């Protein structure tokens, strides 16, 4: 009841390979294979891509998640730790883009769980955005998972990164679109002649 | 009628979950409504 | 007086401020017009942004492009060579990219022009490319053509902030880079250092 | 030799891209050359 739903959607090497919207009690963990949290497996490589040297450093990756990555709401906070191998370095940015241009956000700990997300802060800038503020408060989560974030490369070079989207957040940012908020810039240059 | 700006589908889990959040900051509820 | 059986299929995936808001696939013998039938080529009408976009400042702005464009970005295969022209209004932007990236890392490849076509990919240099990396060069060709409509390319500004940014793929030219991974090269840098304890 | 090669491609979207996918072949015998050696 207090759960938030999660769409997870992955990506190896810059191809969308799967993606599971999932609303469970005890949050999720992102696994390698088939503990409280949901278990949401993350595919072989061999299902949607073709190059074998991408394949077997995804395969390797995948193979050290342990108990996984688990990311759960808990109050105020989104929650995660880092159950196995896998260093993984995460951001909130947005739908299509991981890069925020501000390097991560941080790293996920291993020996305990650590905030990734506080609603408290999103809900101040929800309201001076319907207020106009201009920016619109950001909500997607990415996960690098077993490489360091894409500051100097496009993150399409990494081998698997995790969108993960509180779908109730989106929610409430489209809300104050459709009452009339806009991020759009005023700086704004047609090129039309 | 704030939901009605709830353009997009979603599940019911999804909305509960807004709910929630409107119930819990009347004064996130407050500027949705003063927007209008 | 394009030849039939010679034109490619195009994969048109069309976003608005970084959502995807349509995909269609094309092949006709004509090639295609990008627009908001005279001339030749299929349109592919871009969608009014009231069917997926809620900012009303962005929807005003894409309203705005897209109804400059006129009879459309023209893009079609004759030869070695891949064609555009801009028929409208609008100043666009071309690149040759990735399939979920638009920004290469040299900002744009050129601009489209609008008195005579201009081209926009050339053949000779995939196949060359295609065959290096088959060989081992470790670099897959690029082929997916990104097209910045109405504002310049995003060099300094995340490619998500663009009002309306287009992909278009020649689909026999993915069909043949994966062909080459199966067949076992593969771009992975090495480079790539794993964190894992 | 040309079907072989065609049959790799997993996921053909189209029976056009598969036709386009051929006419390079044949048109570029240097490229079929360098499917077969690797």
């Amino acid at each position: 009841g207090e759960e938030w739903e999660f769409e997870v959607t992955a990506f190896y090497r810059g191809r969308q390979v799967f993606q599971q919207t999932i609303s469970c009690p005890e949050g999720l963990r992102l696994v390698g294979s088939e503990l409280p949290g949901w278990p949401v497996t993350l595919p072989d490589p061999g299902m949607s891509l073709t190059d074998r040297g991408v394949m077997s450093y995804v395969r390797h990756v995948l193979s050290c998640l342990g108990g996984g990555l688990a990311l759960w709401r808990a109050g105020q906070w989104l929650w995660a730790q880092r159950l196995g191998h896998c260093h993984t370095y995460w951001a909130v940015s947005e739908e299509l883009l991981p890069n925020s241009g501000h390097g991560p956000d941080g790293e996920v700990p291993k020996d305990k769980e650590g905030g990734v997300f506080d609603l408290g802060p999103f809900i101040v800038d929800l309201i001076t955005f319907t207020e106009g503020s201009g920016r619109s408060p950001r909500y997607a989560l990415w996960f690098c998972v077993g490489e360091s974030w894409p500051q100097d490369q496009p993150w399409t070079k990494r081998l698997v990164m995790v969108k993960v989207v509180p779908t109730c957040l989106r929610a409430l940012v489209e809300m104050a679109r459709v009452g009339g908020a806009s991020s759009l810039e005023n700086t704004v240059d047609l090129h039309i002649s | 009628d704030l939901l009605r700006t709830l353009k997009s589908p979603s599940s019911p889990q999804q909305q509960q979950q807004v709910l929630n959040i409107l119930k819990s900051n009347p004064q996130l509820m407050a500027a949705f409504i003063k927007q209008r």
